[PDB]
């Protein structure tokens, strides 16, 4: 709560890197607990956490999607404090996302069913953070994707962070 | 006739003689005597297709050989033994062909010793698959031969060794070798044509470069548009660095399927370009 000292890493396996989550170790966080990244007196994010036995203790690893959006870097200090959502005004209810391929060299013209998406990313990306303009990737059908929140609205008031729930719903 | 036989009349006979044997005056005499009977023993062992027998003979001949005090022409039976494990299922050769480039080298033979030493990595390289110990022997040798005023042979040896410094990540050790080559190539208009090929290896080699090392390289070259040749060179070359500062492994892989059709890419260049290709992408991804 007083917010503590750690080491930005890499994301342990690909599967981490792709749900967008700062994935930790079980001896500092536990999985479903929010924090909040500080790097500079103005700096400051918001990421969801996701224990793996791969993580050294003090320490958090961050994919390179969210890299480039903190702006952080591989050894760099950081602190961590731990952040709860107001559910009672910041749950996400509809959010708009900027879609499109991740991997370049991994785009066809094969037509993509967005119902089957949007259900997919629930199911995956529940009991998350998100903030507008955050960059992320998605995977459906093990095919990754570029992903770019633009706008989210409450649930019809729109918040810069919320948290995705199990009825919001995603275009 | 027979092989086991010769074997045992050398034996007989290769051993300094003392008392009623050795009589008046003697030595070396003997010992000739018993190299003959070995090499027409590994003589036979080839004809019979024992080679490995044939090889192990050649040792046996050539130590002996030693024995007497003729290191020439023991030499180059070291060099027999090694033709013979190498067209054999030992592995021996190897050690035939060091022992022979220590005498050729003591000897002053360093022409010869060149000659098979080219050999030798050719060996380390093509069975050992030590390029390691390949490179550092294309290279000591590629001295006696700048040395033996012969600039040709040289200049072939560096390109071996250059070559296969860049398969083995000495980028930069590779490029310095190609504008040494290449500096001195041109004071002889019957290799210009080429120099060519040898700055677009020492523009292509990139030890993590981040600037102009290659544009530089570039630069200094003098093209000649109406001198179409070059077309295989530099011209490629500045697309493909255009495509690398500007992180954009698009230009370049699709320069590299165009150039692929004026010029086709052989087993090298593609290994390499693959790894610039590869440059691009991790830098597109930081």
């Amino acid at each position: 709560m007083a917010g503590r000292s750690m080491q930005a890493a890499r994301c342990p396996t690909d599967e981490l890197s792709l749900s967008n989550c700062a994935v930790v170790s079980e001896k500092d966080y536990q999985s479903g607990q929010h924090v909040i990244v500080r790097t500079s007196p103005n700096h400051k994010y918001i990421f969801t956490l996701r224990t793996h036995p791969s993580v050294v203790p003090g320490s958090v690893a961050f994919s390179l999607p969210q890299r480039k959006w903190a702006g952080l870097s591989i050894g760099q200090e950081i602190e961590v404090a731990l952040y709860s959502f107001d559910k009672a005004k910041q749950c996400i209810g509809t959010m708009t996302i900027e879609i499109d391929f991740l991997q370049k060299k991994n785009i066809d013209s094969n037509p993509y069913d967005t119902d089957k998406m949007a259900a997919e990313f629930i199911q995956q990306f529940n009991n998350q953070a998100f903030s507008v303009g955050q960059q992320l990737v998605f995977s459906f059908n093990d095919k990754l994707f570029g992903l770019l929140v633009k706008d989210i609205e409450a649930m019809r008031q729109k918040i810069e962070v919320g948290l995705v729930v199990g009825n919001s719903q995603v275009a | 006739a027979e092989a086991m036989a010769l074997l045992a009349e050398a034996e007989r006979k290769v051993k300094n003689s003392q008392s009623f044997f050795s009589g008046l005056f003697g030595g070396s005499s003997k010992i000739e005597e018993a190299c003959e009977i070995y090499a027409r023993a590994a003589n036979m062992f080839k004809m019979a297709k024992n080679w490995s027998a044939a090889g192990n003979a050649f040792c046996q001949a050539a130590q002996l050989h030693l024995q007497l005090q003729s290191k020439h022409d023991a030499a180059t039976c070291f060099v027999d033994a090694g033709n013979a494990f190498k067209k054999a299922d030992p592995q021996e050769a190897i050690n035939c062909l060091m022992r022979a480039i220590e005498i050729y080298t003591d000897m002053g033979r360093f022409t010869i010793a060149a000659k098979h030493h080219i050999s030798i990595a050719e060996i380390y390289e093509t069975e050992l698959v030590d390029v390691e110990k390949a490179i550092a022997h294309y290279e000591q040798s590629a001295d006696y031969y700048k040395g033996e005023e012969s600039n040709s042979s040289a200049n072939k040896c560096l390109l071996k060794v250059a070559g296969y410094a860049a398969q083995l990540e000495q980028y930069q050790k590779a490029i310095d070798i190609y504008e040494q080559v290449g500096t001195s190539a041109m004071d002889s208009p019957l290799l210009k044509y080429s120099a060519k090929d040898y700055f677009f290896k020492a523009a292509l080699c990139h030890f993590c470069i981040d600037m102009l090392n290659a544009k530089l390289a570039v630069q200094k070259y003098e093209e000649l548009f109406p001198a179409f040749s070059d077309s295989r060179e530099c011209k490629l070359m500045k697309k493909l660095l255009e495509a690398h500062e500007e992180q954009n492994v698009d230009s370049y892989t699709e320069s590299v399927k165009e150039y692929d059709s004026i010029s086709r890419l052989d087993q090298w260049l593609t290994t390499m370009l693959l790894r610039i290709k590869k440059t691009i992408q991790g830098d597109e991804e930081d």
